């Protein structure tokens, strides 16, 4: 049976994604959510599909960003697992959460 | 309807750069909105500036002033020498 | 040319080339028979020691040594397969399938068998879709159709003859190289259908090349000879010639019969017709719906053995296999390809699928199955089909007009693109002179390209079917919700709810779905149990609570009763598969015999379950159907009575839906039954619909094969009472009955009843669980 | 019991664990922990209700019941994450 070593899968992926340009979240889980968020505030809301096109591209980008700095974080820690502490010291540090 | 944009001039300038090389409607989107955004942080910067300096115009030099604040370091040195030049030709001509 | 404006910048050069390869990660990376498919297990492994330890479980290890599998290998052609044990396959590919397979079907066989609380149907049932599976396995063993032969070596065999093989009920993707002598010692037909195949007398490269010069038809009053079939009958005959004479003038049409009578016959004789006669047997395209696609098949196999009939579905690798096995005589070579089959079959999904692998390819004819889909012009299987180099069209389906003139005239569009046009709607508040003009226009314009054959024209022994329109009063709740929705009352629409999420987009929606049940909307069932069955909820209150909230199906109620006391089988349409689950639920705590239909039920399952309702001896009583899933390949030949709770705005789909129990050879009188609710947004839901009806018997029913009367009529406006029996005939079953119930809250749940459902209470309790 | 609620609540559980893990590494993440998807959904919710609310309010001061992609773009400004390639 043939087998990769952990870690070189992850690296492909990385290689793979870094690449793309492509949205990496499914379009209706997002538009549920984004309705689900919506009607809290306003009910009988609709919404335009470019709405919807530039909430996505505005939430990878914020994930994708904070993700780098949660990598930052972990390799600083001397880890390459990423930890939800490393989010909250992220954010900490940027100043989104206190 | 006709509704503006930056579309012809941003296509011309590219056919100086790159004679040979089209560009798609979504770039055509994203350097309309640079070049929106551009024009909006270099005119309120103009602003506040005539503004804390008690003058009612806007002149060439505040737009200079507004250019030195917001473009980061050789970005705005070639960016004052482009705009001067262009004034002194339009001084040439109006 | 050159770039006339260059940077003064001294930045740096940056390379932006974003392409990578993975060759340096390569020092962890990389620098065909396994267990497949298992179909069948016995419970003696070699042999059987005896009838005793027939109690208890059996672990894995157990089950290891006693049971022996049925396996289908990787790559191989289901007559391979070979009883193996644990100990006998060693370590292969694919034993965790067996490992799953194995342990999971013993677990819930054993805990089924040793179960007590087990019922008859439960077991019935599921014994019936194991002998269902079993023979849908074995059903792969039979072949098919050969597609090529060859000549390959094997080790010191010298040179021998192998059939590519296709099963059954399995596709191209799976066609196997196999012997040729088991192939010849199982079924020689279909290798002599194979030899008959390949040296045929008929290809496209030899058809005729008519160029407007072709020959006049003679009436044919017998059955031809090279369409052999069962028997042909007249008015199939009559539609033949009338194709032939379409087809003589160089003229598309449209095959407008009812379903039942038959005209997958009539287009798979008018294509026989057309090689064998006329010598055109050039590359023909058929589009059907994929529900209907064994209905072609065995009446091409069947009526017509000679023709090089071809399939066309699957994933990209058997496609592949058909685009480059199958289409070319000679796909070896690279100039012009001719054509090797004779008619093609495919579906909507690959006709949008495969548009550049399908649209060049010269066509001489096109059969497009259920037209109603290409109502539209502008769906892309409009464009998709329009764009295809085909010299003649033709359109078979039920309902040609369906919502208005539009569609009808984007059917001519693609029949005749430009000798028809239409550019006027049909107003009912006009009635001029200048409007029956355009109908008679519209009459005498599609006269000969429309063949329509009613089911009471042939077939003199179809009992009739009635329609009764039942107009029953709302609930005190129903005409709350009602005026919460029409003036809008959003904090009293929240009232007691915890989320308050109530959505008043699509208003006319939520006001049919409080005209339907209360109970649709979130947060209402606990409103209704806390005011009039004070919350308590023990299991006789909460039916008295469904009755009571909805004003609909009090009637339906009564109806279900009435029916139950008679010897007649009920079918259940609606529009919503809530409002079903709503009556599943009814049924559930009412104890009823019922089915259920919707488009969440996988294929297998329908079949299941239509299999169980129209048995013989099928304990069933109601069924429940979703109005527009399943298409017209659903037989409800069992049914007598059809109860429309909820009305389409399409009636196409509820002459469909009533015409499911209502089919050809029914032995009883089906009576529908409509539950219309009063004075709410339904009754302009009705109004459009016979208006649309009007429409119907105005243009299509009048020139198949008084009008200022049915004009008037449909300008209007149309706004012993449940017994199962019975021009001026097109006026009835519009009519509106008024219902008075009068049902107060101690009427519902009978003494029987109550007591009933306390001794099943009570037992319940007894007994836990 | 067939009938139950039509709405549905569980929509932050649409954005799926392979999904955070594409962000990740995208981001150039190679391990993840296990609990990292819970928070990743929960910064993914706060930081959506605040430009969702900005939006919103955007859009009720043009007494609008859409919300139009010019609003969102609005709504990011104002938060200081500029959004390109959708008008402006």
């Amino acid at each position: 049976p043939h087998r990769y070593r952990p870690g070189t899968v992850a690296l492909r992926e990385i290689r793979r994604y870094q690449k793309s340009t492509e949205l990496l979240i499914r379009k209706l889980p997002f538009q549920r959510l984004v309705r689900e968020i919506a009607q809290d505030f306003k009910t009988d809301l609709r919404f335009q599909s470019s709405a919807v096109m530039a909430l996505q591209e505005a939430s990878e980008a914020y994930l994708v960003a904070l993700f780098e700095d949660t990598n930052l974080c972990a390799i600083h820690a001397k880890r390459v697992t990423i930890m939800p502490k490393d989010i909250q010291l992220a954010r900490r540090i940027r100043g989104e959460r206190a | 309807t006709r509704k503006e944009s930056y579309a012809i001039y941003v296509y011309k300038v590219l056919k100086q750069v790159h004679p040979d090389t089209g560009i798609s409607c979504k770039a055509m989107s994203i350097m309309n909105s640079f070049v929106n955004d551009v024009f909006e942080r270099i005119a309120g910067e103009a602003s506040r500036l005539a503004h804390y300096n008690k003058r009612s115009t806007i002149t060439s030099r505040e737009i200079q002033t507004a250019v030195r604040l917001l473009l980061p370091g050789e970005l705005a040195k070639h960016a004052v020498s482009e705009g001067t030049k262009a004034v002194t030709k339009y001084t040439s001509a109006k | 040319k050159i770039p006339t404006r260059f940077s003064n910048r001294q930045n740096k050069t940056v390379n932006y080339n974003i392409d990578y390869s993975d060759d340096d990660l390569l020092e962890s990376e990389d620098d065909f028979h396994g267990i497949d498919i298992v179909i069948n297990h016995r419970l003696k492994t070699s042999l059987e020691e005896g009838k005793v330890l027939e109690k208890t479980v059996p672990d894995l290890n157990n089950c290891k040594e006693n049971y022996e599998f049925l396996i289908k290998w990787t790559d191989e052609s289901h007559l391979h397969n070979t009883w193996e044990t644990y100990e006998s396959i060693g370590q292969v590919r694919g034993l965790k399938r067996l490992d799953n397979y194995c342990k999971q079907f013993i677990i819930e066989d054993q805990q089924v068998r040793l179960d007590p609380y087990v019922t008859a149907e439960d077991i019935e049932i599921m014994d019936m879709e194991r002998e269902r599976r079993l023979d849908e396995f074995e059903e792969f063993h039979v072949p098919e159709r050969i597609i090529d032969s060859q000549r390959a070596s094997l080790e010191d065999g010298t040179s021998q003859l192998q059939y590519l093989v296709k099963w059954r009920r399995l596709n191209y993707d799976e066609a196997t190289w196999e012997n040729a002598t088991d192939i010849v010692k199982l079924a020689p037909e279909q290798v002599k259908h194979f030899q008959n195949r390949e040296n045929s007398k008929i290809l496209p490269q030899y058809s005729s090349n008519y160029t407007s010069q072709r020959p006049r038809f003679e009436k044919l009053s017998v059955q031809p000879p090279f369409i052999k079939g069962g028997e042909l009958r007249d008015f199939q005959l009559t539609g033949i010639n009338w194709m032939a004479f379409l087809w003589s003038k160089g003229d598309n049409g449209i095959l407008a019969d009812e379903m039942g009578l038959g005209k997958t016959v009539q287009t798979v004789a008018f294509i026989s017709w057309l090689i064998f006669a006329r010598r055109q047997n050039g590359p023909h395209i058929i589009v059907v719906p994929l529900s209907t696609m064994p209905a072609w098949l065995d009446t091409f196999e069947k009526w017509a053995p000679d023709l090089n009939c071809i399939c066309y579905m699957g994933n990209q690798k058997s496609r592949d296999t058909i685009r480059e096995y199958e289409f070319y005589t000679n796909p070896r070579a690279k100039g012009k390809k001719t054509m090797k089959f004779n008619v093609l079959l495919t579906t909507y999904e690959y006709i949008l699928k495969d548009r550049a692998e399908l649209g060049s390819i010269k066509w001489q004819f096109m059969a497009v199955d259920e037209a109603h889909r290409l109502k539209n012009a502008e769906s892309s299987l409009y464009e998709s089909l329009n764009s295809f180099k085909v010299a003649n069209r033709m359109l078979i389906t039920g309902t040609p007009l369906q919502n208005n003139i539009k569609e009808l005239a984007a059917l001519v569009n693609f029949l005749m693109p430009g000798r028809f046009t239409i550019d006027q709607e049909i107003d009912f508040e006009n009635q001029d002179e200048e409007q029956e003009e355009y109908i008679h226009d519209l009459h005498r314009r599609i006269q000969p390209f429309i063949l329509r054959r009613l089911k009471k024209d042939v077939e003199k022994s179809l009992p009739s079917k009635t329609e009764r329109i039942l107009r029953v009063e709302l609930s005190d709740v129903q005409t709350e919700y009602y005026k919460n929705i029409l003036t809008k009352n959003y904090s009293a629409l929240t009232a007691g709810a915890k989320g308050g999420h109530f959505s008043l987009l699509n208003i006319m929606n939520e006001l049919k779905k409080a005209s339907n049940h209360p109970y649709l909307f979130d947060n209402a069932e606990e409103r209704v149990l806390q005011k009039f069955g004070d919350g308590k909820m023990t299991r006789e209150n909460v039916l008295r609570g469904l009755i009571m909230s909805s004003g609909k199906m009090v009637l339906l109620d009564q109806l279900l009763t009435r029916l139950k006391k008679d010897g007649h089988r009920v079918l259940i349409f609606s529009q919503m598969v809530r409002m079903l689950d709503i009556l599943g639920d009814y049924l559930s705590i009412k104890g009823i015999n019922f089915q259920r239909l919707d488009g969440t039920v996988p294929s297998a399952q329908r079949r299941i379950s239509i299999d169980h309702f129209n048995s013989p001896d099928s304990n069933d009583f109601v069924f429940l159907l979703s109005t527009r899933a399943g298409g017209l390949g659903i037989n409800l030949m069992t049914a007598d009575t059809v109860v429309i709770f909820d009305s389409d705005w399409n009636p196409q789909a509820d002459l469909q839906a009533m015409a499911r129990a209502h089919r050809i050879g029914q032995k009883n009188h089906v009576m529908v039954y409509r539950l219309v609710s009063k004075d709410t947004v339904e009754e302009e839901v009705l109004e459009r619909a016979r208006k649309k009806m009007i429409l119907e018997y105005a243009i299509i029913s009048l020139g198949v094969t008084e009008l200022s009367a049915i004009l008037k009529f449909g300008a209007g406006n149309m706004f012993d009472v449940l017994n199962h029996a019975e021009g001026e005939e097109f006026l009835k079953q519009f009519e509106v009955t008024d219902y008075k119930a009068d049902i107060d809250w101690d009427d519902i749940i009978p003494e029987e009843e109550l007591k009933k459902l306390q001794d099943e209470e009570q037992k319940r309790k007894d007994e836990e669980y | 019991a067939k009938r139950h609620r039509k709405v549905l609540r569980d929509n932050i559980q649409g954005i799926t664990k392979p999904a955070i893990r594409r962000l990740a590494r995208r981001g150039g993440v190679k391990r993840i922990s296990g609990l990292i998807y819970e928070e990743t959904r929960g910064v993914l919710k706060v930081f959506l209700e605040n430009v969702i609310r900005d939006a919103v309010t955007y859009t009720e001061h043009a007494k609008r019941k859409t919300v139009t992609a010019m609003d969102v773009v609005y709504a990011l400004k104002r938060q200081g994450r500029t959004l390109y390639g959708f008008g402006g």
